[PDB]
């Protein structure tokens, strides 16, 4: 299953 | 396209199963990150099951729906294209940076946009494209005035309608526009794709001028690129903080994802909020974060 991509803020 | 019958849906499922099998090949080394074809196809199957599920008996109605016919035709077409890519690409499918491999990634993105569109038109499995909510008021008015409650229209038809309100400068610009808006690459424009485009390039009042400045002439724009491709592309600029590029977010369809190299050696990607790309880019420049589009020394001046 896919792991969400690491976005930042 | 022709009417959709149970048989056809079966054929698509079988073709999807084969794509899944091919993509499980260890040589591919596919990362489990959005867009992940190994999730997308099974998830598409599941939602198609749900749709059929809620159209028990009243299948004739489902089969005649224009959007659904276009969608199923495209699904079958894209799955076959993917299978062909593998056989014609042969051993080159495993050589990263090869065209055949890049094509698989683009298809993965397309499958992602297709699943999102399907769920947006068939939320809970029941057709609701006729009541779809276009996010920007101005865009919404344009669509109902020109296409009423239609869910999908041919590109030619869309182009001509838009042209009357936002003149398209040329054939080449028209083609660029089409490739930007036609997320499902099926030569049609759904109310869903229309919504995404108009939200990304708002305000509607200067729609095409916005698109021209942010994508047609902007070196930072990356059409059909994934999160992993953006990170990979910025690697060569790891020692050049301020280098940045941007693209459509794949999991937050309708929003932007900006990738950039920080002064401390990290490559981050952020999704702007409460501010159109225009302001995000301008503020980012001033704060020293978005200085070099695709690593280039000159940055477009959008403050105009
Ligand atoms: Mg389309």
């Amino acid at each position: 299953r896919a792991v969400e991509n690491q976005y930042s803020f | 396209p022709g009417t959709v019958d149970k048989k056809m849906v079966e054929k698509c499922w079988k073709l999807m199963d084969k794509v899944v099998r091919l993509c499980q090949n260890p040589k591919l080394a596919l990362k489990n990150s959005p867009p992940y074809i190994l999730d997308l196809l099974p998830d598409t199957y599941q939602h198609l099951r749900t749709i059929l599920s809620r159209y028990e008996g009243k299948m004739e109605t489902l089969g005649e729906n224009e959007y659904f016919r276009v969608f199923m035709e495209n699904l079958m077409k894209k799955t076959k294209q993917t299978i062909s890519l593998f056989k014609e690409g042969k051993e080159r499918m495993y050589e990263e940076n090869s065209q055949p491999r890049r094509n698989l990634t683009k298809l993965s993105l397309i499958f992602s946009h297709m699943l999102a569109e399907l769920k947006g038109i068939f939320p809970s499995g029941l057709f609701q494209g006729d009541t779809f909510r276009i996010t920007k008021a101005d865009a919404a008015e344009f669509w109902r005035k020109a296409f009423g409650e239609k869910t999908i229209v041919p590109w030619k038809s869309f182009r001509q309608a838009l042209h009357e309100v936002h003149p398209i400068s040329s054939g080449l610009e028209a083609m660029a526009l089409k490739s930007t808006i036609d997320l499902t690459c099926n030569d049609y424009i759904s109310v869903f794709e229309f919504d995404i485009f108009t939200r990304l390039f708002q305000p509607w009042s200067s729609l095409l001028r916005n698109w021209n400045s942010l994508a047609v002439t902007h070196p930072g724009y990356m059409a059909f690129l994934t999160y992993d491709e953006v990170k990979a592309r910025l690697q060569k600029f790891i020692h050049k903080p301020g280098s940045y590029i941007f693209r459509l977010s794949c999991t937050r369809l309708g929003q932007w994802a900006i990738g950039y190299v920080t002064a401390d050696g990290n490559i981050l990607q952020t999704i702007p909020h409460n501010k159109p790309l225009f302001q995000a880019l301008i503020d980012g420049f001033r704060e020293g974060f978005y200085l070099f589009p695709d690593g280039r020394n000159q940055n477009p001046d959008l403050t105009g």
